[PDB]
RNA sequence: GGAGGUCAACAUCAAGAACUGUGGGCCUUUGCCUAUAGAACUUAUAACGAACAUGGUUCUUGCCUUUUACCAGAAC
């Protein structure tokens, strides 16, 4: 459950950013706008939540 | 094998299990000392339809099932004691494979037309006349032949003993009592 | 739900033979015979029985326009719900007719 | 020829049905019967080492009615008066990070096991795979 | 008429369409090789929240499974494991694989094992041939008597 | 005990060519290939048992059904 | 095929519900 | 008078497997029993349509600043 609630997590706050412009398209947020270090300007959040989950 | 999801639910799932004992004649109903209802059938699409009438038409109920299983019996490949829980008596039973061909005549319940061994079935009619049938086809035991005693919902018994000598006065008074101790016995199993 | 039946006496096929002629067959013994029909899966058994009872009865309620011409067989013999959906036989149904040698 | 044979598998097959024919003899018959069916697929495999345009296909017209010659005689003695070497790693660098990549994704040890079992590494990288990780 | 309803054809005219729709109306005619592909497999895989493996996926329709009465009775001290039980025994006999079946329909079964033979290359074959594919298996009357 | 979900196999491999019928008339029973006393062979749960022995299987297993 | 296992659907998922066997734990 | 009409109006088209009319009998015409005449169209792996859209209400959900627009299952 730990993990589910964190695949949910990531995704909400991803979305948090989507909705903040006006998009869910995939295309124009590819994954290094979340996940570059902020020192090469992103958000650089930090992902757990890829893995694969034990079915 | 059958149990009723809600069990306040059983009064019901009771008076269907009754119905389809006799709508469909194959169909054999047990019940344990689990409290679980066992249903038997012969294949697959026969439990199928089963479980839609008895779902549906029959007993508007929903029920648990078990996963497919199967129905086993015991039997034994080649010195005795036996005790009474009030030890005045002392039982002592032996028992023996039966040979492949003896088995394989007794499944087909036959009236012994021709070279085909006769049905244990037929103990009203003549036991020496038995012996012969016995003693003809498969080399059967000579002493044994007239001493085979009764039949079963499966194999047969024999009695081979002193006392069966000693007091066959007093133990003819005892036979049909134990013959009762058989199938009360072997309709269940170790 | 559970079957397809007439279950109102004025809707019961007539019967071209006359019912009340074969009352008369049934008190002579060696009139009648009892004949059941065996056989393996998909043999044509209730479709065989379907061919005795039409060309019996002169109007049938539940012949549609398409199985009296052909494309779907008419199954009389398969009465239950189950057997219609489930495209076999389930429990044994017979009919009792009179027919000429 | 597939008219022909088929007319001569209509005769053979004239045979089996409506003669009566030997027990050892009949058997084989059907066999090829069988076959015809199957189609051979244990009667085509062999040594077509010519192709064939290579094969000049002097496809020789014989009958098997002929009187034909046989020169035996030509089987005597006689007398006859007549480039770039790669000193960079850069393709096994390539194959450390895939594999370090997978490595460091994946909790636990058994979905990271999953990954590289499921690329289907060759036999010769799998022994230098090991050396990634450890 | 003008109206333009109800067609009807001749025989060999069907033969000429039938023989140009080759590309599109092209398909399988048996019912046996549907099998599970039949609506009714698709109702009951939407209805028991299961799926064939090229069949679509629904959501549940009964979304509560999660009220659980902890018994004994399925318990796997009890259970005999011998087979997988394969969706496919869930979609094909409903009733007894699965349980708590609701909003199911009745799969249908089986048919025939269609024999069916024709040969599509020479048109001039003739009707009735024997395919390769098949197994090899005192008094008179007057004269003018023949088959009807 | 094998024939759960037998038909179904032959005629999803197969793609509708073929069928079964599955009939008990000769009645031929025949032993388990396990020892039915035996207090270890068995190995893991959640599997089919190896067949060295499943006849201590079978009989743990109807026992703790009924009692 | 659905034998058990990944999800009732994936719609509060979060994820697209791909259940792929382990190639690991087999044996 | 016949063959027709990308003409029109009216009637009818999901029900104890399921329609009407008639003669007689009980009731005293509803209803029940009995004899009989005629039943076009739609139906059994169920239906006017070998096809397949949208909306409303109420439930259970999904996105989640709120309404519209929406996710996707159910009943009506
Ligand atoms: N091609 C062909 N098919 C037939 C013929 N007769 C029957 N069938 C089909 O074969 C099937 C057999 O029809 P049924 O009468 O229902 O089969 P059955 O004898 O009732 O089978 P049971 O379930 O055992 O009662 C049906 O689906 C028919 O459509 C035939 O003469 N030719």
């Amino acid at each position: 459950p730990l993990l589910d609630i964190l695949v949910k997590g990531e995704t909400r706050i991803q979305n948090r950013v989507k909705l903040g412009l006006n998009s869910k398209m995939p295309t124009r947020f590819p994954p290094a706008v979340f996940y570059t270090p902020k020192e090469l300007g992103g958000l650089g959040m930090i992902s757990a939540s890829h893995i694969l989950i034990p079915a | 094998v059958l149990q009723p999801l809600l069990p306040r639910e059983l009064p019901k799932l009771l008076d269907a299990l009754n119905k389809i004992s006799k709508y469909y004649p194959g169909v054999i109903i047990k019940v344990e000392e689990s409290g679980e209802h066992v249903i038997l059938g012969n294949g697959e699409l026969y439990m199928d339809c089963l479980l839609y009438d008895l779902r549906a038409s029959y007993a508007k109920i929903e029920i648990k099932i078990s996963d497919p299983l199967t129905v086993f019996s015991e039997s034994c490949s080649n010195s005795r004691l036996g005790e009474e829980n009030l030890p005045g008596l002392s039982i002592s039973v032996a028992a023996e494979p039966m040979d492949s061909k003896m088995i394989q005549d007794l499944s087909r319940n036959t009236l012994g037309k021709g070279q085909n061994c006769l049905d244990i079935d037929g103990i009203m009619d003549n036991p020496r006349k038995l012996s012969k049938i016995l003693r003809t086809e498969y080399g059967w035991d000579s002493l044994a032949s007239r001493n085979v005693w009764s039949f079963y919902n499966g194999n047969v018994l024999i009695n081979d003993t002193l006392p069966d000598e000693i007091s066959p006065e007093l133990l003819s008074k005892y036979k049909e009592q134990i013959i009762q101790g058989f199938y009360w016995a072997v309709k269940e199993g170790p | 739900e559970h079957t397809i039946f007439t279950q109102l006496k004025k809707n019961i096929p007539k019967t071209r033979y006359n019912r009340d002629y074969m009352l008369s067959m049934a008190n002579i013994p060696e009139r009648i015979i009892n004949v059941g029909v065996i056989g393996p899966l998909h043999s044509g058994k209730t479709s065989l029985m379907d061919l005795l009872v039409i060309d019996s009865h002169k109007r049938i309620p539940d012949m549609s326009k398409n199985v009296e011409l052909g494309w779907k067989p008419l199954r009389y013999l398969d009465n239950l719900k189950q057997e219609i959906d489930r495209g076999l036989s389930i429990k044994l149904n017979g009919s009792t007719l009179l027919c000429t040698d | 020829s597939k008219k022909t044979h088929d007319m001569i598998w209509e005769k053979l097959r004239y045979i089996l049905q409506t003669q009566e024919l030997s027990s050892t003899l009949r058997e084989s018959l059907e066999t090829l019967f069988e076959i015809r069916q199957k189609d051979y697929k244990s009667g085509s495999q062999g040594l077509f080492i010519l192709d064939p345009t290579s094969y000049t296909v002097h496809t020789h017209s014989y009958i098997v009615s002929d009187e034909d010659e046989a020169n035996k005689e030509l089987g005597n003695f006689e007398k006859c008066e007549n480039q770039i070497y790669d000193m960079t790693s850069t393709n096994d660098v390539e194959f450390k990070k895939k594999i370090y990549l997978v490595l460091k994704s994946s909790l636990s040890g058994d979905e990271a096991a999953h990954k590289l079992l499921k690329l289907k590494i060759a036999n010769n990288l799998k022994k230098s795979v090991v050396d990634i990780i450890i | 008429g003008t109206s333009y309803k109800k067609w009807s054809f001749d025989l060999p005219e069907m033969s000429n369409l039938y023989r140009l729709s080759t590309p599109l109306r092209d398909e399988v005619t048996d019912k046996n090789y549907y099998y599970l592909f039949d609506k009714k497999s698709f109702f009951n895989g939407k209805a028991l929240n299961n799926a064939i493996p090229g069949g679509p996926k629904f959501e549940p329709l009964y979304p509560r499974e999660e009220e659980e009465d902890y018994n004994e009775f399925n318990s796997i001290d009890r259970v005999i494991f011998r087979v997988p039980i394969r969706s496919e025994y869930k979609v094909a006999f409903p009733h007894l694989y699965n349980s708590r079946p609701r909003s199911v329909r009745i799969p249908w079964y089986n048919n025939p094992v269609s024999c069916i033979i024709q040969n599509d290359e020479e048109y001039d074959t003739p009707a009735l041939f024997f395919d390769p594919s098949l197994n090899p298996i005192d008094f008179t009357l007057p004269e003018d008597f023949a088959p009807l | 005990i094998e024939s759960a979900g037998f038909e179904t196999d032959l005629r999803l491999s197969t793609n509708g060519l073929g069928m079964c019928q599955l009939y008990f008339w000769h009645k031929i029973w025949r032993k388990v290939p396990g020892d039915v006393l035996d207090k270890d062979a068995f190995i893991p749960k959640l599997k089919p048992a190896p067949i060295n022995s499943l006849s201590r299987d079978f009989v743990m297993k109807t026992r703790r059904r009924k009692g | 095929s659905y034998n058990g296992i990944g999800l009732k659907s994936a719609k509060g998922s979060s994820t697209s519900g791909h259940v792929q066997r382990s190639l690991a734990s087999n044996n």
